[PDB]
């Protein structure tokens, strides 16, 4: 999964 | 609500000290308190609130997320029937995580949003709720879908525009909103391409400014730009 | 119940879902629902029950030492006013974990103890009974916490004796009682002594009869006679 | 803290 913040 | 009694002041320490213990549903709650007070929150307050939350529905979507691939094996052929449990337990933690989007949302309406002026408590909050939808969007599979994802967009496409307008390309506010736009372009829109020009302009427009910047800022900026970096390296 | 109306196979197969989920207060009330459906339950729902209730009960566990130890430090010499706040929510936290043990000792109470007969259903309820009484300790300040001890060490000792008549000295519900007796011993009795020698007793008692076992149930036991030698070492 | 099971 992408990263997010 | 049940925070109705206790001091603002004695809310925000007890969020502190629940994230401090690790118990990110107190957190949430006692931010939800702090909230329902009526005054405006800090920037600290605010990250506060943001914390307690990302934590709660993270826990959630990890979990719908195992959930959800279980139930997608059990609907392969030659899998078992093992009846209506799996489906019913997904259900379960979906709709506790709605649940938990709309208390975000409902905040953010009531009346977060239309009481912050300054670009970095609007920016701030505009990405929450483009986050929250976009939490709903991830589990949404009915009518509504088209237009929950059209909520996240349009919450994060005013976020952009007053962070473009408002904030040097290296604050953590714009960073942050710019990196979780990008995603939402990938996962949820069906837009590879848009996701990974938004996080190749964000990080290039971040680098240019860095100049700019004290060491402390420095280093807090390009945390972030190093999380762009690691998505366009996921994605190409 | 909640669960009332839920098929007790129902609530097993949720309690495995929310195992994989890592939901772990949602297993624990499957499995309390299970449980009160009134029929015995197997090994593998015992260990259900356990898991989810050992998982939800640490987490408070873990919290209330991180807030006990923030309330110890505001009442050293020299640590500034910050009023009631730490003592209420550490409070708060203790009683919601004295909740969770007082429900575990009664499902044991209520009917589990009493139509367990075999040895390894009974020994895994007075092991449990005797845990739950010990976190009941671990938080105790006032008038009952010599009976809360007590009681704890009589669970314990009843298992004990049970464990020593009928289980191998590797049986893994054996060493894992002897293991938390022991600690019990060390941390809530003023026994180091005691602990020691259990501990060691235990382990070597085992060592001798490994040789009985097939290879599966070597690895079992030896897992945690590792535990015990870890214990050892740390107290020695 | 010790190791229990
Ligand atoms: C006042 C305000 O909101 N300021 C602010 C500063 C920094 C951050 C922040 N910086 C990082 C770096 C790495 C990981 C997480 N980071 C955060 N928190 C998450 C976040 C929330 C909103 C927008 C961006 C990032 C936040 C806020
Ligand atoms: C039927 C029954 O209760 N059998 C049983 C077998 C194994 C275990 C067990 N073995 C280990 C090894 C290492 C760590 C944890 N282990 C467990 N679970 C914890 C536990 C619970 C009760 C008593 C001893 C150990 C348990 C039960
Ligand atoms: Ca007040
Ligand atoms: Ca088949
Ligand atoms: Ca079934
Ligand atoms: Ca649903
Ligand atoms: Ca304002
Ligand atoms: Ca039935
Ligand atoms: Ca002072
Ligand atoms: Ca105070
Ligand atoms: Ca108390
Ligand atoms: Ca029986
Ligand atoms: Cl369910
Ligand atoms: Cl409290």
């Amino acid at each position: 999964f992408p990263a997010t913040v | 609500g049940a925070m109705g009694s206790m001091e603002r002041a004695s809310l925000i320490q007890k969020a502190k000290l629940a994230e401090q213990a690790e118990r990110y549903e107190d957190m949430a709650a006692f931010m939800k308190g702090a909230v329902e007070k009526g005054e405006e929150l800090s920037c600290e307050e605010r990250n506060l609130l943001s914390v307690a939350y990302k934590n709660v529905v993270g826990g959630q979507r990890a979990a719908w997320r195992v959930l959800s691939s279980i139930e997608q094996k059990s609907n392969e052929e030659g899998s078992e029937e093992k009846g209506p449990e799996v489906r019913e337990y997904r259900e379960k933690v979906e709709t506790e995580l709605q649940g938990v989007c709309d208390t975000v949302l409902g905040l953010l309406d009531s009346h977060l949003i239309k009481e912050a002026g300054d670009a970095e408590s609007r920016v701030f909050y505009l990405k929450m709720k483009g986050d929250y939808y976009r939490y709903l969007a991830e589990v949404a599979t009915g009518d509504d879908k088209k237009r929950i994802i059209d909520s996240a967009r349009s919450a994060y496409q005013e976020a952009m525009d007053i962070s473009k307008k408002e904030m040097p390309p290296t604050n953590p506010i714009r960073l942050g909103l710019a990196l979780n736009f990008s995603v939402f372009h990938y996962e949820i829109a069906n837009s590879p391409e848009e996701a990974i020009s938004l996080a190749k302009t964000t990080f290039d427009e971040a680098m240019a400014d860095l100049h700019t910047l004290s060491e402390d800022s420095y280093k807090d900026s390009t945390l972030i730009m190093q999380l762009l970096r690691d998505n366009l390296t996921l994605w190409t």
